[PDB]
């Protein structure tokens, strides 16, 4: 006998899982929504009220089939409007905040915490302790079994 | 670095025996026992230090019992001791030749590579078993070219005993058969046996052993010797004499007539199934080059004693086979040697083979462990 | 080893 | 009236009637006498170490405890058949008919193969099946409710040789069992904690890499051993005999060659059907890997790294709970179906003329 | 610029230069790996052993015969075998000398061309030619025409001809040799009791089979005589030391060969196969094929063979056609002999297939140049 | 093993009574045991050999009542041993007397393994010669040890004779 | 066996 790791047969189920509405075409495959929307939060960052900013970019959120440059851009603009806001109403703007929302805000703000030397990571450990004591472990067993991509 | 000489070291339950190669004696042997208690608490010894110790408030401990490791920690300590203390040398600008018994598990041994490779730093490491050794140790010369391979060798350690059918440099690993019988157990039931009779304990034991226990071709058809002449009533003395009796008669009686002590099988037996579970084609040579190992193994008439029984042993086997068929076969030839080497024959051999060059290629670089890990050696 | 030969 | 079953053993010896799904007894052939379920210290004898019988005065004593303690029959003329390997020396079972036509008269045994036995207890006709028993095991083919008898194949590691393996690995780590005793106790641990690696490199890493795998099991007397590597190693030293010291290519590797060995038009037919008999089968992992290997020596000897058509081979094999007890389950069904004619058997006439030549009957 | 002959038997490769009445080098064709690992320094310890080497320490060596039934099957176990016999026994270098080399009639155009490629590419020989196993040994015989049966270890086949012009649609092959007959001798020795599994103890086996195994005209009567006293039961030694008893057994191996049913193959035996060829032929040369028929190769050296194939064949055929066997004492080594005697030949020499020809036409020449 | 073999496993004669042997010997007492001639082959210094042999033996297999008659002798030669210890020629041979006439009849009764120390006896109908061969036994055995460990040199027992008593055969002391 | 096929 020998060792080859047989694997043709019996092939196993990965996108039959998470299902994917990136059928779209449309700010997933062209980059077109998030280039709309990214100089409208900039904008809200420079005029001050960041909160309805950061709410209009929560609005639609990508998906990671492939694509990177994107999604990472999002983030970057996230981190940014996030940095950009200060140590109060953040209570308010997430008890006046739906659910899926706060699944998406932790899941990004993990994606970033992926990469501390290109952020800050403490606002977002404070935000994320912030969501924890009003939501609960609810949010973050949510997030922890979203897709494995985004 | 290669060029230098290479150091041997061979620990054991019983006595641990360091020195160096191209040597026709070995060095620096000593019963392998350790003695221990701002605050260091690092006043320590080993040896016959550690013997002579324990009057001012050392105690003591075997780090390794019945063959295998137990106290990494204790067994570093000695290492270190017998090497910056006892050898004045360098662990890095010199090879070492490491000896481990052929049921050392691997983890034993990735731990004595690491220890040794990192914290003494050595440059080239080496471990090999005792069987091999003892075997190359078996002939004189060594160049003649005429020596033999094919061997059974039985080496008797101080705490545990066991055989090895080699064939042509290549050990086997079925094949082998221990047994915890041929070490202290001999001592603590002679101390046993003078402790039951004369009051006046185990050092005087191993020396009235060492001086006098010789076996029989016999017991029962023995005991003439001592029903007839009180000759053989010895006197030893250490502070007072000592009525030896039957001890040196009847002690290493043990092998042959087992289960005396805490059931065993005697050792023809043992190694005629040790050679008949071997392959076929080996036999002829096993039973031939029968070599012995081990201090607990130098006795007067051990030799003949097994030689005989075994011989015996095969004669009726192969009479029952013949006169079940009915031709006439060659009686296989059984002999055992043992020139001088039986004692310390390990680092003899170990010496004799380090003297080679393919040794320094053999070995283990510092490199290796560095870029592969501590899972440089897994089995033999 | 009960086969009078191998084994 | 009905016949009796008794398929003896290496180690095991199970007892019925001519019709009987579960054994009505089951017991250790261990060895006044202490033959039978009394081993719960006299001397232990252990006489059938493998197919073969070498204290044929302990199994007559053994029988006559079987007969007369266990079961209440001392007839003479009460057919019983019997089972042995099947390559078994002729002497062993000469002497076999000879005691039980002797000491009684069992009129009619027709002693018979364990693989077909079990093949008639699955309810089979085609297929090949691999029993392994504790001192030895076998493979035999059948195509259309036919025997080759040329394709069989013997091997004498199971059982026995892996406990000693797992005794002396136990002993490389510091526990010694060298008493005659706690052998039990060694095998009831093996088949407690034992199963077969389906990826070996991965089982070797995880018990180099994590502390799982690693099991703490109590004693009889009372105190407490570690397990560790052994768990998975020792289904290895039975898959790998060279790991043991015997020469042979293994299990999986053995099966392929026997059935290359066969016709073509017959191979497929094997892939499809595949059972096993005997305890040692019922390593946890056994079937899956067994598969898998095939898979594995299909692929590399014939197609030699073509998988584009690897899923078209269609291997099946088979297993069940009652691989303990199908030898025993065929016996029975066999002795139900042959109890009507006794020209089949061989009855205790017949014997003094040319009784050895009667047992040739069977095997051409 | 004298030649040599290799012929690379499934039983052992006989080595020899040309013009010489026997060969040099007789060594087994089998290769030992060690079992285990090996830890000695200084004392040997190769990786592979080859020729009398593992015969003498073959019982830890696990052993591969690289060639089975006449087919190739490791060819790197091959070439090392080529090289052991090139620069060890025969202390030459071919780069100087041609080699003649050997093979079984149906057998592989790949396996062929793959031999010539790498005895080309490897060896740098100026020369490479094949030819069967059978002509050879009928030009050792010293005749011109006649029925060829050889039974080399790997194969056995028979091969008529007729005044130098071969049969092709008459040439019979089966692959039935020393290796089955051994096996099936393992078979029924277990059945005795003897267990014969490993392959030192299948090597002993053989010897066994060289050493005592004859055939009978009645095998009924054999096995009756045999069933009934015991006057067959033959001795044997082993290294051991314990002898043993063999009974029926010697002469019930060789039935597999008269009656392949016993193995299992439903082929008929030499004698059906060979009359079966004689009958494909012309009746005008039948009559003399039948008057002169050759035996070669080992596996036919038993006695007693001859009478046995005699009976079958006079059995099988017409009364008043007369039969001779011809069985003579230097059989393991005709096909060098015919070898040798085709090298020393002077026109052969035109044929001899050199170097630039297989570089400028490649490996498809052998299939042209040579039968 | 050391248990070394009884040697009495033999058909010479039939001198076997129920499960015990009562061949020639020694005895100059009396008892069941048949006169004889032969004075080369003594059973009392065979058996006195073996029971100094097996008291250090570990392991004893039941070998049929030619073993149990040894297996008896070592025994009570050990508990003679082991009484006699603190006395002298006169209370040697005292001590030996009283085990002798002891409260020592038949085997079987109270005092042994349940059946492992002794077979089934025989005394129906074979009493009288059981208790005769019983007698005389234990009288040549008690003779015996009293010649070999207390010499000649009364009120001084052999130092080896006495030292080879701390150990039990078959490790059934109670 | 060796046949790339059958045998
Ligand atoms: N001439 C002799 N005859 C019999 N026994 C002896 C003799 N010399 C020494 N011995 C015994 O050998 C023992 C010493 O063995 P030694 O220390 O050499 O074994 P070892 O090599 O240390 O074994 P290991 O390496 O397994 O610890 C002593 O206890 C002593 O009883
Ligand atoms: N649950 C189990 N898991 C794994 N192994 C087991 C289990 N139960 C028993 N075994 C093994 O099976 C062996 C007993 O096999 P058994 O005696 O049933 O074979 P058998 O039918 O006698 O074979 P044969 O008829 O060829 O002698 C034991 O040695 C034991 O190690
Ligand atoms: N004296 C003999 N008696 C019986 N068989 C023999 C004898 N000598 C050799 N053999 C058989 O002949 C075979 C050798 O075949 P061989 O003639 O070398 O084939 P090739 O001609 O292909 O080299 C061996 O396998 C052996 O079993
Ligand atoms: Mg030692
Ligand atoms: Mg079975
Ligand atoms: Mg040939």
């Amino acid at each position: 006998f020998r060792t080859l790791d047989v694997d043709s047969i019996t092939e196993p189920v990965l996108t039959e899982q998470d299902i994917f509405p990136i059928r779209n075409e449309t700010a997933e495959q062209v980059q077109a929504a998030v280039s709309q929307l990214i100089p409208q939060a900039r904008s809200a960052i420079q005029t001050g009220n960041a909160l309805q900013g950061l709410k209009t970019l929560l609005s639609y959120v990508p998906y990671g089939n492939d694509v990177q440059e994107v999604r990472t851009q999002y983030l970057n603009a996230f981190v940014d409007v996030l940095s950009n806001i200060r140590a109060a109403d953040i209570p308010a703007f997430v008890k006046e905040c739906s659910t899926e929302e706060i699944d998406n805000i932790v899941n990004f703000i993990y994606r970033g915490l992926a990469n501390p030397q290109a952020y800050n990571s403490s606002v977002l450990l404070n935000w994320h302790e912030k969501v924890v004591e009003i939501s609960g472990i609810g949010c973050i067993v949510r997030v922890l079994n979203s897709r494995p991509d985004l | 670095a290669s060029f230098n000489v290479p150091i041997i070291m061979d620990n054991g339950t019983g006595y641990s025996k360091l020195g160096y190669a191209g040597n026709d004696a070995p060095s620096y042997v000593f019963p392998t026992v350790i003695a221990t208690r701002a605050t260091e608490d690092l006043d320590f010894f080993i040896g016959n230090d550690a013997l002579k110790k324990a009057s001012a408030g050392y105690s003591l401990d075997y780090p390794i019992r019945h063959g295998q490791i137990e106290n990494w920690d204790h067994m570093e300590r000695f290492w270190q001791q017998s090497l910056f203390k006892y050898l004045r040398c360098e662990p890095e600008d010199h090879y070492f030749l490491l000896t481990e018994p052929p049921l050392n598990p691997p983890e034993n041994r990735e731990n004595t590579a690491e220890i040794m490779f990192e914290s003494f730093n050595c440059a080239g490491l080496y471990i090999a078993v005792q069987a091999v050794l003892a075997l190359a140790a078996s002939w004189t010369s060594s160049k003649v070219t005429d020596r033999s391979l094919t061997g059974t060798v039985v080496d008797s350690g101080d705490g545990v005993t066991h055989i090895i059918p080699v064939a042509e440099g290549y050990v086997i690993g079925s094949s082998i058969k221990t047994m915890p019988l041929a070490g202290r157990d001999v001592t603590y039931f002679v101390q046993s046996l003078l402790r039951d009779r004369n009051e006046p304990s185990l050092k005087t034991a191993e020396r009235i052993k060492e001086e006098c226990c010789y076996v029989c071709p016999d017991i029962v058809k023995e005991f003439s010797r001592f029903d007839r002449e009180p000759d053989r009533y010895l006197k030893y003395a250490s502070s007072t004499t000592i009525d030896v009796g039957f001890e040196r008669f009847l002690a290493p009686e043990i092998f042959f007539n087992p289960e005396i002590a805490s059931f065993l099988t005697p050792l023809p037996e043992l190694v005629d199934n040790v050679v008949q579970s071997s392959p076929i084609d080996v036999r002829k040579g096993l039973y031939k080059n029968i070599v012995l190992s081990g201090g607990s193994t130098l006795f007067k008439n051990f030799g003949n004693r097994l030689q005989r029984d075994l011989k015996r042993i095969v004669d009726e086997r192969i009479h029952r086979s013949e006169m079940l068929s009915g031709a006439k076969s060659g009686g296989v030839d059984v002999n055992v040697i043992s020139h001088k080497r039986q004692r310390n024959a390990v680092w003899f051999g170990g010496s004799l083979l380090a003297q080679t060059p393919e040794f320094g290629s053999y070995c283990h670089t510092k490199a290796d462990y560095e870029e592969y890990g501590a899972s440089i050696a897994r089995r033999y | 080893p009960a086969w009078l030969a191998t084994c | 009236s009905a016949p009796i079953v008794l398929d003896n053993g290496t180690g095991f010896v199970k007892v019925g009637y001519a019709k009987d799904n579960f054994p009505r007894f089951q017991f250790p052939s261990i060895v006044d006498v202490m033959v039978g379920d009394e081993a719960e210290l006299l001397q232990v004898k252990y006489p059938m170490e493998n197919g073969i019988i070498r204290d044929f005065e302990e199994m007559n004593q053994l029988w006559d405890y079987t007969f007369f303690e266990k079961l209440k029959i001392d007839p003479r003329g009460r057919k019983i058949l019997l089972t042995e390997p099947p390559m078994n020396p002729v002497a062993n079972r000469e002497k076999m008919c000879e005691t039980m036509f002797e000491r009684y008269g069992f009129g009619g045994v027709y002693v018979a193969i364990q693989a077909v036995l079990s093949l008639y207890a699955q309810g089979l006709s085609s297929g090949v099946v691999v029993d392994s028993g504790d001192g030895v095991t076998h493979i035999v083919p059948v195509y259309e409710s036919v025997v080759l008898n040329h394709l069989v194949g013997r091997l004498d590691v199971a059982g026995r040789d892996a406990t000693r393996y797992l005794i002396s690995l136990l002993l490389r780590k510091g526990y010694a069992f060298n008493r005659t005793a706690d052998f039990e106790t060694v095998r009831e641990m093996k088949e407690k904690l034992c199963y077969v690696s389906y990826d070996l490199e991965l089982d070797h890493k995880l018990s180099e890499e994590t502390t799982v795998l690693m099991r703490n099991y109590t004693l009889p007397d009372g105190r407490v051993i570690k397990v560790g590597s052994e768990r998975y190693e020792c289904p290895e030293c039975l898959f790998q005999p060279h790991l043991v010291g015997s020469e042979q290519p293994g299990l999986s590797e053995f099966i392929f060659d026997t059935i290359q060995a066969a016709d073509v038009d017959i191979r497929k037919y094997l892939y499809r059907a595949i059972v096993l008999s005997g305890g040692s089968s019922m390593y946890a992992g056994l079937p899956s890997r067994l598969e898998k290997e095939i898979k594995q020596l299909w692929f590399e000897r014939v197609l030699h790294g073509d998988p584009a058509r690897l899923p078209n081979f269609k291997v099946k094999i088979e297993d069940a709970p009652r691989r303990r007890h199908a030898v025993f389950i065929g016996g029975a069904v066999l002795a139900d179906i042959m109890a009507q004619n006794d020209h089949m058997w061989v009855s205790k006439a017949e014997w003094e003329e040319y009784g050895v030549r009667a047992l040739d009957k069977l095997g051409p | 610029t004298t030649a040599l002959v290799c012929d690379n038997g499934s039983g052992l490769v006989k080595a020899g230069f040309a013009g010489d009445d026997a060969p040099r080098a007789v060594f087994p064709s089998i290769v030992g790996r060690p079992r285990h690992q090996g830890v000695m320094v200084g004392m040997g310890q190769k990786d592979s052993y080859v020729g009398d080497e593992a015969q003498s320490k073959r019982g830890i060596l696990t052993l591969k015969y690289p060639i089975e039934h006449g087919i190739i099957t490791n060819w790197d176990d091959m070439e090392k075998i080529w090289h052991h016999t090139f620069y060890n026994e025969l202390r030459v270098a071919p780069e100087e000398h041609p080699t003649l080399l050997t093979e079984a009639p149906l057998n592989p155009k790949a396996n062929r061309e793959k031999m010539t490629q790498i005895m080309f590419e490897t060896f740098n020989v100026p020369a490479m030619y094949v030819a069967i196993q059978a002509v050879l040994s009928l030009y050792a015989s010293g005749r011109t025409t006649g029925i060829v049966l050889d039974s080399g270890d790997g194969v056995t086949h028979n091969v008529p001809i007729y005044e130098g012009y071969a049969l092709p649609h008459a040439i019979m092959r089966l692959d039935l040799a020393g290796r089955d007959l051994t096996d099936y001798l393992m078979k029924i020795l277990t059945e005795r009791g003897y267990s014969f599994v490993t392959t030192a103890e299948r090597e002993i086996v053989r010897d066994i089979k060289e050493k005592l195994c004859y055939v009978a005209l009645d095998f009924e009567n054999e096995m009756a005589t045999a069933a009934s006293s015991s006057s067959l039961e033959k001795s044997y030694e082993l290294p051991d030391g314990q002898v043993i008893t063999i009974g029926n057994e010697r002469f019930r191996c060789p039935e597999t060969l008269f009656q392949p049913s016993f193995i299992g193959m439903e082929s008929a035996g030499i004698h059906e196969t060979t009359y079966n060829s004689i009958m494909k032929c012309d009746i005008d040369i039948r009559k003399d094929l039948y008057a002169n028929n050759v035996m070669s190769g080992g596996t036919t050296m038993y006695p007693g063979i001859a009478d046995r194939m005699q009976k079958e064949i006079t059995a099988l055929a017409p009364s008043t056609m007369k039969i001779k066997i011809i069985a003579p004492p230097e059989r393991k080594y005709s096909v060098w002999i015919g070898g040798s005697i085709l090298a020393s030949l002077s026109t052969f020499q035109q044929m001899w297939i050199t170097k630039q020809e297989y570089d400028e036409a490649g490996p498809s020449i052998v299939h042209r140049k040579c039968f | 093993m050391p248990a070394y073999h009884s040697s009495f496993l033999s058909l010479t004669d039939v001198p076997t009574t129920g499960n015990i042997a009562m061949l020639p010997l020694k005895t100059k007492f009396r008892g069941p045991a048949y006169p004889a001639d032969e004075s080369q082959m003594d059973i009392i210094d065979e058996c006195i050999g073996l029971f100094r042999a097996n008291c250090f033996f570990r392991n004893f297999e039941i070998k049929g009542p030619a073993d149990r008659t040894l297996i008896y002798g070592t025994l009570f030669i050990s508990e003679c041993l082991g009484r006699v210890n603190g006395l002298n020629y006169r209370d040697a041979e005292r001590q030996l007397n009283s085990l002798a006439l002891e409260n020592f009849s038949i085997p079987g009764s109270a005092g042994f393994p349940l059946n492992a120390l002794y077979a089934p006896p025989l005394s129906p109908q074979d009493a009288e010669i059981m208790r005769t061969y019983l007698t005389q036994f234990r009288q040549e055995l008690a003779y015996r040890l009293l010649s070999h460990v207390y010499a000649t040199e009364k009120d001084h027992p052999s130092k080896w004779w006495t030292c080879f008593s701390k150990r039990r055969f078959m490790n059934k002391a109670l």
